[PDB]
RNA sequence: AACCUGGGGAACUGAAACAUCUCAGUACCCAGAGGAGAGGAAAGAGAAAUCGACUCCCUGAGUAGCGGCGAGCGAAAGGGGA
RNA sequence: AGCCAUGGGGGAAUCUGGGCGGACCACCGCCUAAGGCUAAGUACUCCGGGUGACCGAUAGCGCACCAGUACCGUGAGGGAAA
RNA sequence: GGCGUGCCUAUUGAAGCAUGAGCCGGCGACUCACGGUCGUGGGCGAGCUUAAGCCGUUGAGGCGGAGGCGUAGGGAAACCGAG
RNA sequence: GUAAGAGGAGGUAUAGGGAGCGACGCUUGCCCGGUGCCGGAAGGUCAAGGGGAGGGGUGCAAGCCCCGAACCGAAGCCCCGG
RNA sequence: CCCCGUGGAGCUUUACUGCAGCCUGGUGUUGGCUCUUGGUCGCGCCGGCGCGGCUGGGGGCCUAACCCUCGGAUGGGGGGACAGCGCUUGGCGGGCAGUUUGACUGGGGCGGUCGCCUCCUAAAAGGUAACGGAGGCGCCCAAAGGUCCCCUCAGGCGGGACGGAAAUCCGCCGGAGAGCGCAAGGGUAGAAGGGGGCCUGACUGCGAGGCCUGCAAGCCGAGCAGGGGCGAAAGCCGGGCCUAGUGAACCGGUGGU
């Protein structure tokens, strides 16, 4: 035939979860598109990679129309 | 069986040359901390006679430690090393000819 | 008798004062054509190895 | 086509990529050398 | 018997194929020397205005370096001795 | 890619000579090619002796014994037992 | 009377109709040299240690520091140096 | 056969070497594009070597030393034909 | 028999690479005389004529090297600076030599495949096989990039000179079924899409901390210093909506400190 083909797995998805302590810069979640939006103290890079901008705890916030956001609540 | 980890690469320049090695003066780092141990008049003669020279072409006192008062004949002094001995001793430089 | 130092590996790998083994970053001489300034810069520095670090130690032994 | 930009009155290069037949013959884009800062870079 | 000197001189094998390379100037064929043989008083060494024939041992040193810079191969000066 | 050696071609000078110090050039220094001889320290063990945390007749040399024998092979050569 | 599928090897699997072995006796296979790395017993310690060799001895030791490892690293290197 | 030489042959194209076919009878057509072989004083390409415009190293200098264009350079291959 | 081993050997050729062998230029052995063309240094004479050394080449004759031969000849004859032979050039070169001639694989061979991306298989983290199902990549772009400002689709129905299934224009409905260079997917109009204005951050020097991971490699990145772009500014810019568009090391090329 002519089929046996596939690009190796990219291992994306939720990397960090809500209620997890995070350093500054830890990739919070790798993703295909905008399956998750940025938020409080959370930036993103060319591949739509979400990552902490501060130290603290992750939190997820669903907002229907707006979409799903993820932020880190600072504290020390 | 595959490419050995020899995939890494030789940055090392000067790695060789036909006639071989170039005869150049070798400076032995000798700290003035061990230098302060004994006291009198430290010269290359003493440090090799018993210490940390070992026929090494040159002597160069330097670094951490506290300088005892005495004449220290060496072939080179660290900038920071010249301070410690200057603050209580003489700075006898090397030869020349 | 008397192990010989592996010259090929001395010519490309310096062992640190502690016990670590360092070498230059791979893939910076040929593939190049136009890679992010990040790449060519990331490739300038040297690194540490892991397990084979111990493998390569067992050559430059007299060294 | 592989392109390489030079510096004016100096000796510095830079990574580039020009187009063969496609509308692009010369490259007069500005750039930043190590000596001093910011000077025009020709193709060459 | 072996040791020695010169003339000629392999392949297996190693390189996890193989051709440079390695095995090795080894194996061996040949001529010659002798209780030894070779070498030997600088058209030398090589960086010290230093050494002072030759051989042999220790070291230098698995250094310098050679190398499909692979596999591997691997000096000399100088220093301690006979 | 010098130094040493030399199969082929060209081809000098005698100390204002000539070789070397890793292309080449200048500087500084080294040494005197194209004839020969030279003991000792070194290598080996057929031969004699001495010693062994060496063997003790399937061991130890192939041979403790009339063995390089008997026997085998055209031959080179193989090679016991006891 | 009850119970009970040789040994070894090799195998996912052997009593195996897979391997090897007639039986006994004797012979027979992880060593040494140099270098390396970890552990361990002990000597010495910012030091530790000798190699050829020489002297002695004739189952005696001693001498011999040349040299090696260690006391500084970093850099391709010049160089700098607790950086 | 390294060579000296020897066979060919103490022969001489009615002879000697190579190849295929295979007494004898009747016959053996077409295709030289490719390959081979043969022929072709032109031309294209082509090595050492000859040449030396021009260029470089060093030196106070005369020099020493190195790089190098055009042009002359066989067979072979391209080309032309059997 | 069959397969396997980066076993062996014999054999083949337009496999690779040698070698013998043969062809070939320069040169040594290697000499004399003469004619003709080009060059070269000095002179007599207006790029040319006369002379010598040196010649390069071409044709001819010569004899004494060298070769052959003739009643053993310090010689005669034949050949002749050619051949042969030495060093060096290039070429033809299975006559000969050393070797190479992949793996997966419902036995091998034949066929097909070999790396990268998307989806499914995959059992709701990640991961996950088969010669399972099904498609792409080995690029493109100085605008298709940056930034500032501005605008928002495809389609359905109605209406309009050429045209009407579908050019372009007005209107009403139209939350995404368009567009996003290209496969597929995730994402997206509260822009990543369409359009202008200024510009070249398709910068240098770095890199806290992470994703992924056997190693090597791949990936994201705040913020710092330098100098700069767009915007009033807060601010964005270290290339393109994102996931392919590729190659360790060695050896060598060009430009610089
Ligand atoms: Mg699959
Ligand atoms: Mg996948
Ligand atoms: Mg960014
Ligand atoms: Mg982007
Ligand atoms: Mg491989
Ligand atoms: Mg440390
Ligand atoms: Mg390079
Ligand atoms: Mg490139
Ligand atoms: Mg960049
Ligand atoms: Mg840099
Ligand atoms: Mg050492
Ligand atoms: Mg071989
Ligand atoms: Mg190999
Ligand atoms: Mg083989
Ligand atoms: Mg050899
Ligand atoms: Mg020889
Ligand atoms: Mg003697
Ligand atoms: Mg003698
Ligand atoms: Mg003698
Ligand atoms: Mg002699
Ligand atoms: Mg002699
Ligand atoms: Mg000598
Ligand atoms: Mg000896
Ligand atoms: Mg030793
Ligand atoms: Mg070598
Ligand atoms: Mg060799
Ligand atoms: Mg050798
Ligand atoms: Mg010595
Ligand atoms: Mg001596
Ligand atoms: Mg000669
Ligand atoms: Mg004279
Ligand atoms: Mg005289
Ligand atoms: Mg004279
Ligand atoms: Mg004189
Ligand atoms: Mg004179
Ligand atoms: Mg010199
Ligand atoms: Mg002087
Ligand atoms: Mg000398
Ligand atoms: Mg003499
Ligand atoms: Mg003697
Ligand atoms: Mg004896
Ligand atoms: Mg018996
Ligand atoms: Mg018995
Ligand atoms: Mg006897
Ligand atoms: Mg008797
Ligand atoms: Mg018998
Ligand atoms: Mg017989
Ligand atoms: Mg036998
Ligand atoms: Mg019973
Ligand atoms: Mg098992
Ligand atoms: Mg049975
Ligand atoms: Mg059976
Ligand atoms: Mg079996
Ligand atoms: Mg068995
Ligand atoms: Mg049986
Ligand atoms: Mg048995
Ligand atoms: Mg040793
Ligand atoms: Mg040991
Ligand atoms: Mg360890
Ligand atoms: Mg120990
Ligand atoms: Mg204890
Ligand atoms: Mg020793
Ligand atoms: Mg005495
Ligand atoms: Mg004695
Ligand atoms: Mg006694
Ligand atoms: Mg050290
Ligand atoms: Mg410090
Ligand atoms: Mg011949
Ligand atoms: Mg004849
Ligand atoms: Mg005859
Ligand atoms: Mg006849
Ligand atoms: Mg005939
Ligand atoms: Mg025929
Ligand atoms: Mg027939
Ligand atoms: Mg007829
Ligand atoms: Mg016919
Ligand atoms: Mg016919
Ligand atoms: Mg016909
Ligand atoms: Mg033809
Ligand atoms: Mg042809
Ligand atoms: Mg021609
Ligand atoms: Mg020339
Ligand atoms: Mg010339
Ligand atoms: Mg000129
Ligand atoms: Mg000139
Ligand atoms: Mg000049
Ligand atoms: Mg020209
Ligand atoms: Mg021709
Ligand atoms: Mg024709
Ligand atoms: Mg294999
Ligand atoms: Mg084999
Ligand atoms: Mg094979
Ligand atoms: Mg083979
Ligand atoms: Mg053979
Ligand atoms: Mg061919
Ligand atoms: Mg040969
Ligand atoms: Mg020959
Ligand atoms: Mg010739
Ligand atoms: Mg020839
Ligand atoms: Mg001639
Ligand atoms: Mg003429
Ligand atoms: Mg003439
Ligand atoms: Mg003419
Ligand atoms: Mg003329
Ligand atoms: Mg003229
Ligand atoms: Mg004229
Ligand atoms: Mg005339
Ligand atoms: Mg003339
Ligand atoms: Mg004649
Ligand atoms: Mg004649
Ligand atoms: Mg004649
Ligand atoms: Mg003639
Ligand atoms: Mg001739
Ligand atoms: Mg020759
Ligand atoms: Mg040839
Ligand atoms: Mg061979
Ligand atoms: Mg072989
Ligand atoms: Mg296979
Ligand atoms: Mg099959
Ligand atoms: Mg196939
Ligand atoms: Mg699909
Ligand atoms: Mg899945
Ligand atoms: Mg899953
Ligand atoms: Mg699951
Ligand atoms: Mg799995
Ligand atoms: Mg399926
Ligand atoms: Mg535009
Ligand atoms: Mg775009
Ligand atoms: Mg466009
Ligand atoms: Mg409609
Ligand atoms: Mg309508
Ligand atoms: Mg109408
Ligand atoms: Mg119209
Ligand atoms: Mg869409
Ligand atoms: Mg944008
Ligand atoms: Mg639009
Ligand atoms: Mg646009
Ligand atoms: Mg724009
Ligand atoms: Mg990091
Ligand atoms: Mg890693
Ligand atoms: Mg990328
Ligand atoms: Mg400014
Ligand atoms: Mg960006
Ligand atoms: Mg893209
Ligand atoms: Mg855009
Ligand atoms: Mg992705
Ligand atoms: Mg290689």
């Amino acid at each position: 035939t002519k089929n046996g083909r596939d690009s190796q797995a990219k291992r994306l998805g939720v990397k960090r979860y809500e209620g997890q302590v995070v350093r500054a810069g830890n990739i919070l979640v790798r993703q295909r598109g905008t399956r998750f939006k940025p938020g409080k103290n959370v930036g993103m890079g060319r591949d739509f990679t979400l990552f902490a901008l501060v130290d603290g705890v992750v939190e997820f916030q669903d907002r229907g129309r707006l979409g799903r956001y993820v932020h880190v609540r600072p504290l020390a | 069986g595959r490419s050995t980890t020899l995939m890494r690469l030789p940055k090392r320049g000067m790695q060789g040359q036909v006639p071989g090695e170039i005869k150049r003066p070798r400076y032995q780092g000798v700290n003035l901390k061990d230098l302060a141990r004994f006291e009198g008049e430290v010269t290359p003669e003493l440090l090799v006679r018993a210490g940390l020279l070992k026929k090494g072409y040159r002597l160069k006192i330097l670094g951490e430690g506290e300088a005892k008062p005495l004449k220290v004949v060496a072939h080179a002094f660290s900038k920071s090393a010249l301070e410690k001995l200057k603050a209580a001793g003489g700075e006898p430089v090397l030869l020349e000819a | 008798p008397k192990m010989k130092t592996h010259k090929g590996a001395k010519k490309r790998v310096k062992i640190t004062a502690s016990g670590k083994v360092v070498a230059m970053k791979t893939g910076k001489r040929h593939l190049n054509w136009q890679k992010s300034g990040k790449e060519i810069r990331q490739k300038g520095r040297k690194f540490v190895l892991a397990k084979p670090e111990a493998e390569r130690i067992k050559l430059l032994l007299p060294y | 086509l592989l392109l390489e930009c030079t510096e004016c009155k100096r000796r510095n290069y830079a990574t580039e990529k020009n187009k063969r037949n496609t509308p692009n013959k010369l490259e007069l884009r500005k750039y930043c050398p190590w000596c001093r800062k910011h000077t025009v870079h020709r193709e060459v």
